[PDB]
RNA sequence: AUCGAGAGGCU
């Protein structure tokens, strides 16, 4: 995630040569959708990219302190001074194949922050695992090697689509199926029953 | 308010019309009123029409009502969908709440009714009235971990 | 109750083959192939008994009875030939 | 917590540059961009390796053991 | 701060305090420190209740007499239009939080978004501590290379943050690329 | 509510998800851990046996293999301890726990489940990485997004429930949503924008762009079609090349404001045949609209036509995008110099208007207009005109803004964003609101500190003259923040209020299933609905059609649909049909059409009597617009010869045509008036349409083209029946709840309050009104 | 870790919203989110 | 002289050169950007066996700092792949042996430079496997700091790779790339405010490529086959053999589709 | 497999639009003061001037998949400076004796008015256009 | 965790052949070829080199899932005209254009100083 | 086995 509320989970790794790249070779770290910008107004996400661009190149502090007198003019002379267009966009090609993108592309340095949520530590699985002694159940929590709850609110969904034998299969062979002996004068299960 | 209406010529036209908008609730006698016309006023407390022009109009104007919820995101639900709804809380005498008060106190059987509010209390009223359960219900075979009477096992099937 | 059944003349249910009756029966009949049971159609090189159970129904030759059964206790019984598929 | 050897981006090493750095900084008196683009660190692909880098080592030093 | 009569109106603290306050800070003499402005009288400690009785100023050029042809750039502020003033805030940034503290241009965000990342900042990973490899807890989680970030809030400075930073400046493009 | 309702399962499996342009919809992307994982047991057969013992070969711990076998002794065999694990003697009948391999079905679901179309089958691609990978234009059913989502899946362990999975809960299936009846899914806001920047008639691609993009498409037949521009350079149009995608057959009619058969600005939409004739693509035309390119495809070529499709489009467009390019900034932000000063002119002028409306209000002069006082009044009159100024000002900005301007293009193409979002954004961001008012007196008569007391100037109650860009001034920034606070403690309430509401409903509709009678019952056989949606039709295949009928003049009614054989002026021109000459007179034909005429003017009399409103559009259970363009398209008109269709033809055929939609089948007067009942708003649209003038002056149908067009509308109709066992009830439930929970935030309880008002009656309602006529 | 030192809970739709008062001794935004928000607050 | 692509250096230098490519395709450069970065191979640590560590960093995060060590690469096509030698795990013609060992002996800090790096293999003559240092001090990169009383003691191993596999087997320093200041091509359309040439600025590049008329209107058929680039090299390998040794893998690797076009 | 109608037109009306590369264009028929039309035109390929003179031409041909020129052995149909291909979409019955036809070459539109043209004009998925200099 | 080992995208691996070859079908003369362990670097190259020979209709690659190291190379060629010898004189006039370069920047640096 | 707290997700 950046500073500004813009979380974000990695969907693909690409490598330097199928990146795009600017004239001066540099290639993005990072490739964010633009369209997940207007939707939340957090320009100080672009305002710090280019706030950012300005110190690396000038060799200064990026003074991002709230009510300062931060002109974004100001900030675009300085990105001129430097020779960059002033509104952090550059000329782009593709890394496929080396067609200039017709579109250029905002880029810059900006502060990403890595966060405590990571996948090889969320993903989960069971297939017959360790039941509970109570409710002869699966256990819960994929620390236990536990299964996933097939809540109601899901059966609901379920049965909306009117699959009766697949309910039946999540709600008896999937778990704590049992079979039990009952009397017919009366309906209890309190039978002696002496299988063997 | 603007209404569209038949013009002489046939096509339909906007005629603007005055109409009144109150904050109080007393049907019964502003029905009565010379001046007006006492077949299109409306009032959004369903439940005094319910009470005065029959539970069948209570229909309509509880859907009104909730087409208009809906209506206000721009939204849109089919119409079968609601009129499921309202017809549900409807079919019985009159309006039947959605929640304990209302249909859970039903003859829909005891488990059915069992999970979803005083579990424990509808079992003993159950155990003590000695509620024969259809076990028909999508809840009772759900509970049983039998295959529900559901689309797929609406029927039987066997052999030429 | 005491033999409620319905005339094949005096019929009303659909003759269309309900996405629902028609799913149950592939099931059921994916599972008559699924262990080794005997199967009606030259199987034009597949395997999967889903599709052998779906080609079984194209050409009709799949020998079971949905019994529709009526909220008042009454049923209809319908052999697969007689039920459409659209 | 020690400085990167090359820029992530590119892959210029930046290692070889730090003591230089700090020295190009305090015994010559310079400012940050003098420093920056004396090293042939043109580009801010590498720029940013030096100029935003932070030295724990030396305070992960202090602990005795 | 503390605004009184001089003269006109005027806060209490002149560049002579500033620059005693800047020499006791750059001795790292007579020094100068905070408990000496409480004790000398150029500062309060207001409270909520108390706060209901005064009038107080945004910035010290409040207090500065104005009797146009302005950069378009800048925001646009009201004019004063009041002068009974009692007390000027430190300055307005110092009523975030610690970890609002730390986002660059909140004065320009929705401030859900403010609130999403005030949340989040909890959970970045970083350096923690610099005793890292003595302490023995349950779990932590280090940076290999921690860079301090390149916009940086004045706070940033009495928060640490640039001390044991807790992310990297990324070289990022806002691209359509792939659909990825 | 925790161990019987719902419970906790084997086979199941969890993580994170993310999107993948290059696969197909209804597949899956699963990780190979979690196939290594997963098993379902298949039994031996002579058709897989080799295929058993390969996998068996390769091991429970390298996929594909499998984990366990089971004999017919019932005693297990563990593949990973096991002395016998290479060596095995497959019997016929035993069982083997196969690893989840590809094309399996899987129940694959979001949690919270709202929607049917939140637990949806999903055909199997396992893929190396660790997500839960999942097509772009099937986020809408789950409201997913990749910021750290989490996803579920589960396994069949029989061969039925593959079925149900197959048949029933396919994606594909799923694209029509019942609820809306609309398309729920459709194309996301990268491929949208892309699909607007290349199908512009400024935008052409060069052969070798083309080449590689005609590729792309899998399914195709492998011929180049001419391109538009020959002489200069060979080129393409966006058009062009996307028509490819579009399957041979598919016509699609829609006209936005000024769009003459010129089409001056390429505004609306006319593809024929699997060709894009005009317009530039967007959301109307591709996104999850009623009426959109998935509708029709989905009626008319099938649920994998349509799923194909998908990604069909989406490979096309990601490429070209991928090659052209597309970013924000802040320059997309920016408006020039004379835009600002004029905005900033804009803001004075609501300033000195407002400064005037409150001198006014201190001189006691103001009209306590009836029902209402005076500061009422008063602050109405001043968020008016705050608001007033706030979209002005940001109109002032959406005009300046260019056409490269890459957020106006975001907005046209419908991607994601809005106008309030550019007005915030760049111009100004208006007033701040909590509780419906202004900014409250939270200290003794004014705001905050920094004010005098009794202030009620409009930055003193939080008006954010600037604007995002410009930057937000402390006090203006604290009331925003305190609106913030707001909306997210609404959201925070309505979600839990929205998830009791919905659990009540389906709690109570759970049992609503319509039976084969169509009596829409429950448990108890209680009847609800004796036609399900009062005309037995499920509520997907229904569609937006007009009635040509209500409305319009009687004038233009009679010269649209009076045909008179006794007038020389009223008949048809033999110029329309070939026995024209010799149809004047014959009275045993104009009493025919003087039936089918008084039949038409009653039920014009009829609907007119039932829409007060009169308006034309609404839900009917089969479109005939796309059937008379199919035959238009099939039989290969020439518009120019005569028909030959006696009248006798057309009108017995409509009129025998009803004797046979059917939706019930009773041999008993009661089920033939209910049935009359249910088709009747249906023979109205059909007496419309299939009117004797109309089918030989606007359409020119021929004989056999007739009689397709009539077993087509039969077939539809007894297509667009709903099916029996349908649980209706609680997918009611999910169709009301939803929507709530998407209920974001003029003077009475609406939204969720209104909604919790009504459902539990509420005797005491906050605003009881009554409207007098 | 300061964030955590300096937490403020609230044991009880009227509290949770930002109060007048709040400046300069409360964050504005720095706050929990979904379920017992705006109780819990930070100096 | 030899027909077909022709090159010009505008300047050259020990560890970049900016040249022109004049009378060649675009995907031809393209596909040789994308070789010089990812396919050239080159020498650079891929196992340590570390015996003592009492720095105050994580083992490996040690490992990780010397994969990024630059070694001399000059000669490695006499080495092979250690995937394709016979040996039981590195023979001495498929890698070479590193050793490292510092001791905190110093009061003051003792740093670890890359040149305290010592080689055990036998070398065979060939240029292979000096850690370069361009540093002016000769000292190379700083990989760790050792207080008085801590010791570091391991043993590297560097196989032959490319930048593929990973990126620290890269002569990978950017690659700069331009094409068509003026944008005759009309390949992309420039986003501007008011107008779109003060507002972008010009390449140095515009001196060698002549500007359009005002009046010339579009060159439809013009294609680009005039490019402008600059590669930088780390030092693994000298510039001049970076884009040769490039150019050899990639109709290495055409002839790989040749030999097994044949074999079909 | 021949020419379908030939004429020649004096542009009336040239316009940008918002489109940078595409104008439309307006003209009428030269001494035949009834029959006009609308096209659309790529500027950049082929310039358009206002109050030009334009040779207009439309073709039958002159199914299976396109191929580029091999040679000048294809022998083209074309001198012309401008071709492209269409497909009819609306025949409009203006007035008695008075005919319009719409075309759209992959996009860029045209529509013509005129009633000497009838018994040649149909509803053909082939349709070339082409212009002289 | 799940990653696929690195080496995994120019190690062809059990019986992994470098090229496969399929007819297309609804197309005469047209042919599709599966590079194996190869990215759009050679498939690029390969298609602009195709597109400069006459007698070809029609040549397109496509790189199926950026996962994966391979891709697919469509080739229509004329009647009589295999197209593997078009693949064969667009390899050898890319390898005699390369050869050529190779000796120009040679000979080119040989003459620059410094 | 209970309980408590923190965190994730829904333009
Ligand atoms: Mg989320
Ligand atoms: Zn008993
Ligand atoms: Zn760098
Ligand atoms: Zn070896």
């Amino acid at each position: 995630a950046s500073r500004h509320g813009q979380k974000g989970t990695i969907g693909i790794t690409y490598r330097r040569e199928d990146m795009p790249f600017t004239a001066e070779g540099i290639v993005p770290d990072l490739i964010i959708n633009p369209h997940a910008i207007p939707s939340r107004m957090t320009v100080a996400h672009l305002i710090e990219c280019l706030l950012s661009k300005v110190a690396a190149l000038s060799g200064n502090e990026g003074d991002a302190s709230p009510f300062t007198d931060i002109t974004v003019e100001g900030i675009s002379k300085l990105l001129r001074e430097h020779g960059y267009q002033s509104r952090g966009f550059e000329v782009m090609y593709n890394g496929h194949t080396g067609k200039k993108l017709m579109a250029q592309i905002f880029f810059g340095p900006t502060y990403y922050q890595r966060l405590r949520h990571m996948v090889d530590d969320k993903i989960h699985a069971r297939a017959r695992g360790p039941m509970q002694v109570l409710t002869r159940q699966p256990v819960e929590g994929r620390s236990r090697d536990g299964g996933l709850r097939f809540g109601e609110m899901e059966r609901d969904c379920m049965i909306a689509h009117g699959a009766a034998s697949f309910l039946k299969e999540r709600l008896m062979e999937a778990s704590d199926a049992f079979r039990v002996h009952i009397c017919g004068i009366c309906g209890l299960m309190t039978v002696i029953a002496k299988l063997n | 308010y603007d209404r569209k209406v038949p013009s002489p010529t046939g096509e339909y036209v906007k005629e603007p019309e005055w109409v009144l908008e109150t904050d109080g609730v007393n049907l019964s006698e502003v029905m009565t009123v010379p001046g007006i016309d006492p077949t299109r006023i409306y009032t959004n407390s369903f439940i005094d029409i319910m009470e005065v022009l029959g539970i069948e109009a209570g229909r309509a104007a509880l859907y009104k009502e909730v087409y208009n919820v809906i209506a206000s995101d721009g939204s849109y639900v089919n119409y079968r969908h609601m009129a499921l709804l309202v017809d549900v809380m409807t079919t019985q005498g009159g309006l039947t709440s959605v929640t304990r008060h209302g249909f859970n106190r039903s003859n829909t059987g005891a488990l059915m009714r069992c999970s979803f509010e005083e579990t424990v209390e509808i079992l003993f009223e159950a155990g003590a009235s000695a509620e024969l359960d259809d076990c028909r219900g999508v809840s009772e075979n759900v509970i049983l971990g039998q295959m529900a009477p559901i689309g797929t096992g609406a029927f039987d099937v066997m052999i030429d | 109750l005491k033999e409620k059944a319905i005339p094949k003349d005096q019929r009303a249910t659909t003759p269309y083959m309900t996405k629902y009756e028609r799913a149950r029966i592939l099931g059921t009949r994916a599972l008559q192939i699924s262990m080794n049971a005997p199967v009606f159609v030259d199987l034009e090189g597949e395997t999967d008994p889903l599709r052998i159970a779906m080609k079984e129904l194209a050409e009709k030759k799949i020998p079971l009875v949905i019994r529709r059964y009526l909220p008042d206790g009454s049923f209809e019984d319908w052999s697969v030939e007689e039920l459409i598929v659209d | 917590m020690i400085v990167p050897v090359r820029c992530f981006s590119c892959g210029k090493v930046v290692g070889d540059k730090w003591e230089s750095y700090l020295n190009l900084l305090q015994e010559d008196e310079l400012d940050e961009g003098t420093a920056l683009s004396r090293l042939g660190l043109k580009r801010y692909c590498c720029r940013r390796m030096i100029l935003t880098h932070v030295d724990l080592i030396e305070k992960f030093l202090r602990y005795n053991p | 701060f503390i605004v009184e009569d001089d003269g006109h109106k005027e806060l209490k603290v002149r560049k002579g305090h500033i620059a005693k306050l800047m020499a006791t800070e750059y001795q790292d003499v007579e020094e100068y420190t905070w408990s000496s402005l409480l004790n000398e009288g150029l500062v309060e400690y207001i409270d909520a209740e108390e706060e209901e009785s005064i009038l107080i100023a945004m910035q010290p050029e409040d207090l500065e007499p104005a009797e146009l042809d302005v950069d378009p750039a800048k925001r646009i502020r009201v004019s004063h239009h009041a002068t009974t003033f009692t007390h000027c805030e430190i300055h307005p940034s110092m009523i975030l939080g610690v970890a609002a503290s730390i986002i660059p241009f909140p004065d320009h965000n929705q401030s859900p978004r403010n609130t999403y990342q005030s949340a989040m900042g909890k959970q970045a990973m970083g350096v923690f501590l610099t005793n890292y490899n003595v302490r023995m807890d349950t779990m932590a989680n280090i940076l290999y290379y921690p860079q301090k970030p390149l916009g940086t809030t004045r706070a940033m400075e009495y928060l640490k943050f640039r001390e044991l930073p807790a992310g990297q400046n990324a070289i990022v493009a806002i691209a359509c690329y792939s659909g990825y | 509510r925790g161990n019987l309702m719902g419970k906790r399962v084997d086979f199941s499996a969890r993580t994170v998800i993310s999107g993948d342009p290059n696969l197909e919809l209804d597949q899956v992307g699963v990780p190979k851990s979690i196939a290594k994982t997963l098993t379902y047991p298949e039994v031996v057969t002579p058709y897989n046996i080799d295929r058993l013992t390969q996998l068996v070969r390769n091991g429970p711990n390298e996929h594909p293999g499998a984990k366990y076998v089971i004999r017919d002794s019932g005693d297990r065999i563990d593949l990973r301890y096991s002395k016998r694990a290479g060596d095995i003697q497959l019997q016929y009948g035993w069982k083997v726990e196969r690893h989840i391999m590809d094309n399996d079905p899987v129940l694959f679901n979001r949690q919270p489940s709202l929607h049917k179309m939140s637990m949806m089958a999903h055909r199997v691609k396992v893929i190396p990485y660790s997500t839960f990978r999942l097509n772009l234009s099937v986020t809408s059913p789950y409201n997913a997004d990749f910021d750290g989502d989490e996803m579920n899946l589960h396994v069949p362990q029989s061969e039925e429930t593959r079925a149900e999975l197959s048949q029933l809960c396919a994606v594909p299936l799923q694209i029509v949503s019942p609820q809306s009846n609309k398309p729920c899914m459709g194309i996301v806001q990268d491929t949208l924008c892309g699909i607007r920047k290349l199908t512009l008639r400024d935008t052409f691609i060069e052969l070798d762009q083309v080449l590689n993009m005609l590729y792309w498409v899998p399914d195709w037949d492998g011929v180049i079609p001419t391109p538009a521009i020959i002489k200069p350079k060979p080129l393409w149009s966006g058009k062009q090349i996307l028509s490819v995608a579009i399957p041979n057959g598919i016509h699609l009619q829609r006209f936005d404001e000024g769009t003459t058969l010129l089409s001056p600005k390429d505004n609306g939409m006319l593809i024929i045949d699997g060709q894009i004739i005009f317009g530039v693509v967007e959301k109307k035309t591709v996104g999850s609209s009623n009426g959109g390119l998935i509708h029709v495809v989905t009626r008319e070529k099938g649920p994998q036509v349509c799923a194909k499709l998908f990604g069909n489009i989406q490979k096309v467009v990601n490429f070209w995008l991928l090659h052209n390019g597309f970013s924000t900034g802040i320059g997309d932000t920016i408006a020039d110099g004379p835009t600002m000063r004029e905005i900033t002119e804009t803001i004075a002028e609501a300033k000195k208007k407002v400064l005037d409306v409150t001198k006014e209000a201190q001189a006691n002069l103001l009209t306590a207009k009836h029902g209402m006082t005076l500061r009422e009044s008063f602050e109405d009159n001043v968020v008016r005109f705050l608001n007033e100024a706030r979209d002005k000002a940001g109109r002032l900005a959406e005009v300046n803004l260019k056409d490269l301007n890459n957020v106006k293009q975001m907005v046209m193409a419908g991607s994601k964003g809005s106008f309030i979002n550019i007005a915030q954004m760049s111009a100004c961001v208006g007033q701040q609101s909590v509780e419906g008012k202004r900014i409250a007196f939270g200290f003794v008569d004014r705001t905050l500190p920094h004010f005098s007391k009794d202030d009620y100037s409009p930055e003193s109650k939080g008006f954010v003259e600037n604007s995002y860009l410009r930057g937000l001034t402390p006090q203006e920034f604290f009331f925003h923040a305190m609106g913030g606070r707001e909306g997210l403690i609404d959201t925070a309430v309505k979600t839990a209020e929205t998830g009791y509401i919905q659990r009540r409903l389906v709690k109570a509709l759970e049992d609503i299933m319509v039976h084969y009678d169509n009596t829409t019952r429950n448990s108890l056989g209680n009847v609800i609905q004796f036609i399900y949606g009062e005309d037995g039709m499920d509520a997907a295949h229904i569609e937006k059609q007009s009635l040509d009928t209500i409305g319009g003049s009687d004038a233009a009614f009679e010269k649209r649909y009076r045909v008179d054989l006794l007038n020389t002026d009223h008949t048809l021109d033999p110029s329309l049909l070939e026995s024209g000459s010799e149809i004047l007179g014959d009275l045993k034909l104009q009493v025919l059409l003087d039936e089918e005429y008084k039949q038409l003017v009653k039920d014009r009399k009829f609907l007119r009597e039932v829409f007060v409103d009169g308006e034309a559009n609404w839900p009917l259970p089969v479109n005939i617009r796309r059937i008379i363009q199919n035959a238009q398209q099939t039989f290969h008109i020439d518009h120019t010869k005569p028909s030959d269709l006696t009248i006798k033809d057309i009108v017995l055929g409509v009129k025998d045509l009803q004797e046979n939609l059917l939706v019930l089948r009773g041999k008993n007067e009661i089920i033939q008036n209910a049935q009359r009942d249910a088709v009747t708003l249906f023979c109205c649209l059909l007496r419309s349409r299939l009117a004797t003038r109309r089918v030989l002056q606007e359409y020119r149908l021929t004989k056999q083209a007739f009689d397709w067009v009539l077993s087509n509308i039969e077939a539809q109709f007894l297509r667009s029946v709903v099916h029996p066992g349908e649980m209706v009830g609680v997918l009611a439930a999910q169709s009301i709840g939803e929507p709530a929970t998407q209920m974001t935030l003029k003077k009475v309880t609406s939204g969720v309050p209104r909604l919790k008002e009504i459902l539990n009656v509420a005797k005491n309602m906050k605003t009881p009104s009554l409207t007098v006529y | 870790t300061l964030s955590h030192l300096r937490r403020t809970n609230t044991p009880i739709a009227k509290p949770r919203q930002l109060h007048n008062t709040h400046w300069g001794l409360v964050c504005p935004a720095e706050t929990p989110e979904g379920q017992a928000c705006g109780l819990v607050k930070n100096l | 002289s030899e027909e077909g692509p022709q090159v010009k250096i505008r300047e050259a230098s020990k560890d970049n050169v900016d040249f022109i490519l004049s009378n060649v395709d675009l995907a031809m450069a393209n596909s040789l950007r994308r070789v010089m970065i990812a396919e050239i191979p080159t020498l650079a640590i891929d196992s340590v066996e570390v015996e003592t560590n009492t720095t105050v960093l994580a083992d490996e995060f040690i490992a990780h700092r010397l994969g990024l060590i630059p070694l001399q690469s000059m000669d490695i096509e006499q080495l092979e792949y250690s995937r394709d030698c016979f040996c039981e795990d590195h023979c001495d013609k498929c890698s070479v042996v590193l050793t490292l060992q510092a001791f905190g002996e110093s009061e003051s800090t003792t740093n670890v430079y890359s040149k305290d790096l010592v080689i055990v293999s036998n070398l065979m003559g060939r240029n292979i496997g000096h850690p370069i240092i361009q540093d002016k001090e000769g000292n190379g990169v700083l990989i760790c700091k050792l207080r008085k009383g801590q010791e570091l003691k391991l043993t590297c191993v560097a196989k032959k790779g490319i930048a593929k596999e990973h990126a620290k087997w890269g002569p990978a320093a950017a690659i700069e790339f331009e094409y068509d200041p003026w944008n005759k091509l009309k390949h992309t359309d420039y986003w501007y405010e008011q107008d779109s040439a003060k507002e972008w600025p010009q390449s140095k590049n515009c001196e060698y490529e002549d500007p359009p008329n005002e009046g010339d209107p579009f060159d439809y058929k013009a294609q680009a086959d005039t490019f402008y680039m600059n590669v930088e090299s780390v030092g693994s390998i000298p510039v001049d053999q970076v884009v040769v040794r490039g150019i050899d893998t990639l109709q290495k690797k055409v002839a790989s589709i040749l030999l097994a076009l044949t074999q079909m | 497999s021949n020419t379908l109608f030939d004429d020649i037109f004096q542009v009336s009306e040239v316009d940008p639009g918002r489109y940078n590369k595409v104008c439309r264009i307006e003209a009428a028929s030269t001494t035949q003061d009834q029959c006009k039309l609308t096209l659309d035109i790529n500027v950049e390929l082929f310039p358009v001037a206002a109050q030009d003179s334009l040779t207009v031409t439309i073709a039958s041909s002159l199914t299976r998949s396109w191929r580029p020129p091999q040679a000048g052995d294809r022998s083209l149909a074309d001198d012309y400076d401008y071709v492209m291909y269409g497909t009819a979409y609306k025949f409009e019955e203006v007035s008695k004796d008075l005919i319009a036809v719409y075309y759209s070459f992959g996009g860029l539109l045209m529509r013509l008015e005129g009633n000497y043209r009838n018994l040649n004009n149909l509803k053909q998925e082939n349709a070339y256009l082409l212009i002289r200099r | 965790m799940n990653a696929p080992d690195r080496f995994e995208l120019f190690l062809l691996g059990e019986g992994e052949s470098k090229l496969k070859i399929d007819p297309d079908t609804k197309a005469p003369n047209a042919v599709v070829i599966t590079f194996e362990k190869e990215d759009h670097t050679l498939g690029n190259l390969i298609r602009a080199e195709l597109l400069n020979d006459r007698k070809v209709l029609f040549a397109a690659y496509k790189v199926e899932h950026p996962f994966f190291a391979r891709f697919k190379l469509r080739i229509q060629t004329t009647e009589g005209y295999d197209p593997k010898d078009a693949l064969k004189n667009a390899c050898n006039s890319i390898i005699n254009k390369l050869g050529a370069l190779k000796t120009n920047f040679e000979t080119e640096w040989n003459l620059q100083t410094l």
